[PDB]
RNA sequence: GGCUACGUAGCUCAGUUGGUUAGAGCACAUCACUCAUAAUGAUGGGGUCACAGGUUCGAAUCCCGUCGUAGCCACCA
RNA sequence: GUAAGAGGAGGUAUAGGGAGCGACGCUUGCCCGGUGCCGGAAGGUCAAGGGGAGGGGUGCAAGCCCCGAACCGAAGCCCCGG
RNA sequence: CCGGGUGGGGGGGAGGCGCCGGUGAAAUACCACCCUGGCGCGGCUGGGGGCCUAACCCUCGGAUGGGGGGACAGCGCUUGGC
RNA sequence: AGAGCGCAAGGGUAGAAGGGGGCCUGACUGCGAGGCCUGCAAGCCGAGCAGGGGCGAAAGCCGGGCCUAGUGAACCGGUGGU
C-alpha cells in the first residue's frame, strides 16, 4: 500500500532481482557476463496504539514505528476528545 | 598433445623469454638450455611455468 | 611434592602469564638457573609447519656467535687424506674406513661424524640404523659430508645446533649455561633469532614465532615476546 | 576446474592411528571322512594393499605427486 | 484474485477436492534396476549469512578502504529403505 | 591393555632415588614445549526442549475484556533450490 | 637402387635426405630486398644486414625435422613482464 507516515508505496520490474548471473572475474569472469529483470516492494505493518481518550490504528512504516510514538506525544499535548477514531487520528498528522 | 604438453623458457639473471615444447613421457626432467634472450648475448635459460 | 621445592619457589618466579623479551629474560632467566651446573637456555621454539609438510623440518645449522664448552668429538671417517684435515681440526681417531666398526660394532664416543661424502655414501649405508636414526650420521645439513664440512668441525666445536620441527617446530637452542650473565645471553639468543629467520619454509601460514621458552634447563621460561 | 569418498587374491571382501605374523567364504590343487556323491577338516598355488614419493629404526595403516570411480555445486572466450 | 476476500462450506474423513477404469458375474501374476512419490534428527556437496587467522593501498602516525582462510551457516540433489 | 599408574587421607620413621653398565628404535629423578584422547572452565559460536504473554493471529450475546494459539504462524526485504 | 627415409600416397633421394660417433642447442633476436599464391583474409619462399652464438683445420652450414597433412581471424579473459 502506502504509509501513513513517510509515504513508502511499491516498487516494479526494474525495481528488481533481476536475476543476472553478473559478471566479475574468477576465469574470465566469475562466470562473465550474465544478465535478467525483475520485481521489488517495500515493508508495511501495523501498530494500533491506544492514546488519549480512545483506540486507533496504523499501516506504519518498516521503521517508523519511534515517530507513531512520537505523533502520540505531540498528540496528548492538545485537546483531544469525543468520539472520532480516525477523525481525531488524521487531525494527528 | 599434453604429455609433451607446452611449457615456456627464461633467463635466470631476471626474467626474459623464448617459445618452446617438452614431452614429460619422454625421460624429460627440467631443462636448462643455452638460448639467447632480448638483453646482451647468449646466457643461461631456465625451465618455468605452462 | 610433584615438581619439587626448588620448582615451587622456582614457580613463585613465573606468573605463567609473562614475556621478558631476549633482555629481561637474558637476565631474570640467567637468573632462573639455581639447579646445577650448565644450563642450556633452551630456546624452545614452536610455529605451526604440519610436523612434516614432507620436507619442512627445517635442519638450522647454528653456532650461535659465541660458543658452547661441551664436545663432540666428531670421530670422521675421512677417506685418509681428508683424515689430514680433520687431523688439525677436532676429530678423534679419523680412521679412512676403518674407525666404521668403532661405531658399528659398538663403541660409541663421539657426535656429529663429518667423514666425508666419500665414505658418506659406503659409511651411510652402515650405521644408517644408529646414528642416522637418532642423530649423528650425515644429514647432508647437519655438518657431516664435507671437507668443507671441516671448516665445520670448527663449526661443530664452536657450536653445531641441528633445529628440527619433530612435532612442534620445537627446537631447544643450546647455549646459557648458566655461566655466561648478561652479556653472553643476550648476543647468543638474538643470533639464535637471526639464524631463525634464515631458515624458513616456503609457504607455510601462521606463528612463525610462538613458542620460545628461553629456559635454562631447570626452571621457568615464558616466552620473549616471540621477536625481539 | 573446486571440493569429497573408494580403488588389496581369478571372485568377492577384512585387517584401518602403526611396529605383525598382510586375511575370509566361493573356486583350483593332491588328499581325509562315506560302502556311495555331497557336507565339511588339512596343505599348497594366487596378493606384489590404485602406481609411485616422503614421514617412521620399523606404513596397506599417515602428508604428498599421477590416474581410474562416483557425488553435488559449478567453468567452458 | 497483485490484494481485500471469495467459493469450499454456516459442509467436517460414510465429509470435500484429483486421477485410472467404467453394471454385474470371475479375476487382477513377477520387477524398486532409471524415474515420480512416502519417510528417515549420521553424513558428502553447495547460498547469502556469521566469523576473523592472514595481505595489500595510503598518512610520519592515529586511522580509513578493499581482498580474504580455518570453522559454524538451509532448502535441495546425492545417500538410505518403503 | 587387569598390569600397574595417578591422587588424597594417615600411621610410622632416618631413611628412600636418577646416569653409565644392560637392552632395544629410543632410555626412563628432574626440566621445556608439543602431539594423541579426554576433562573443567574463560572468549567466539551455534543445535535441541519446556513454561510465561504482552507483539501478531482466532473467537465469544458491545468485549475497557474473557477463552485459544503465540514468538511459529501472516508479512516485508534478501538467500539457494525445485 | 627393388633397402631405409615416423605415420597415407605422390614426388624424390645412396655425388644423401639414409645409417654410426664427437661438441653442442640457429624450434636465435631485431629486420627483410624481391617472388609463389590469391576475391578478401590467410597461407608459402628467402639472399643479405646486424647482435651474438654452436660446431668446423678450413671452405662453411645453421631463422628445427627430405618436402607436401599434425590446423582456428576476431570479440572474453587467465598468467609473467613493460
Amino acid at each position: 500500500k502506502v504509509c501513513e507516515i513517510s509515504g513508502k508505496r511499491p516498487i516494479v520490474a526494474n525495481s528488481i532481482q533481476r536475476r543476472g548471473k553478473a559478471k566479475r572475474e574468477g576465469g574470465v569472469g566469475k562466470k562473465t557476463t550474465g544478465i535478467s529483470k525483475r520485481r521489488q516492494y517495500p515493508n508495511l505493518q501495523k501498530v494500533r496504539v491506544r492514546v488519549a481518550g480512545q483506540e486507533i490504528t496504523f499501516r506504519v512504516a518498516a521503521s517508523h514505528i519511534p515517530k507513531v510514538y512520537e505523533l502520540v506525544e505531540r498528540a496528548k499535548g492538545l485537546k483531544l476528545e469525543g468520539l472520532s477514531p480516525k477523525e481525531i487520528k488524521k487531525e494527528l498528522l | 598433445v599434453r604429455i609433451k604438453l607446452l611449457l615456456e623458457c627464461t633467463e635466470c639473471k631476471r626474467r626474459n623469454y623464448a617459445t618452446e615444447k617438452n614431452k614429460r613421457n619422454t625421460p624429460n626432467k627440467l631443462e636448462l638450455r643455452k638460448y639467447c634472450p632480448w638483453c646482451r648475448k647468449h646466457t643461461v635459460h631456465r625451465e618455468v611455468k605452462i | 611434592p610433584k615438581h619439587g621445592k626448588r620448582y615451587r619457589a622456582l614457580l613463585e618466579k613465573v606468573d605463567p602469564n609473562k614475556v621478558y623479551t631476549i633482555d629481561e629474560a637474558a637476565r631474570l632467566v640467567k637468573e632462573l638457573a639455581t639447579a646445577k651446573f650448565d644450563e642450556t637456555v633452551e630456546v624452545h621454539a614452536k610455529l605451526g609447519i604440519d610436523p612434516r609438510r614432507s620436507d619442512q623440518n627445517v635442519r638450522g645449522t647454528v653456532s650461535l656467535p659465541h660458543g658452547l664448552g661441551k664436545q663432540v668429538r666428531v670421530l670422521a671417517i675421512a677417506k685418509g687424506e681428508k683424515i689430514k684435515e680433520a687431523e688439525e681440526a677436532g676429530a678423534d681417531y679419523v680412521g679412512g674406513e676403518e674407525i666404521i666398526q668403532k661405531i658399528l660394532d659398538g663403541w660409541m664416543d663421539f657426535d656429529a661424524v663429518v667423514a666425508t661424502p666419500d665414505v658418506m655414501g659406503a659409511v651411510g649405508s652402515k650405521l644408517g640404523r644408529i646414528l642416522g636414526p637418532r642423530g649423528l650420521l650425515p644429514n647432508p645439513k647437519a655438518g657431516t659430508v664435507g671437507f668443507n664440512i671441516g671448516e665445520i668441525i670448527r663449526e661443530i666445536k664452536a657450536g653445531r645446533i641441528e633445529f628440527r620441527n619433530d612435532k612442534t617446530g620445537a627446537i631447544h637452542a643450546p647455549v646459557g649455561k648458566a655461566s655466561f650473565p648478561p652479556e653472553k645471553l643476550a648476543d647468543n639468543i638474538r643470533a639464535f633469532i637471526r639464524a631463525l629467520e634464515a631458515h624458513k619454509p616456503e609457504g607455510a601460514k601462521g606463528t612463525f614465532l610462538r613458542s620460545v621458552y628461553v629456559t635454562t634447563t631447570m626452571g621457568p621460561s615464558v616466552r620473549i615476546n616471540p621477536h625481539s
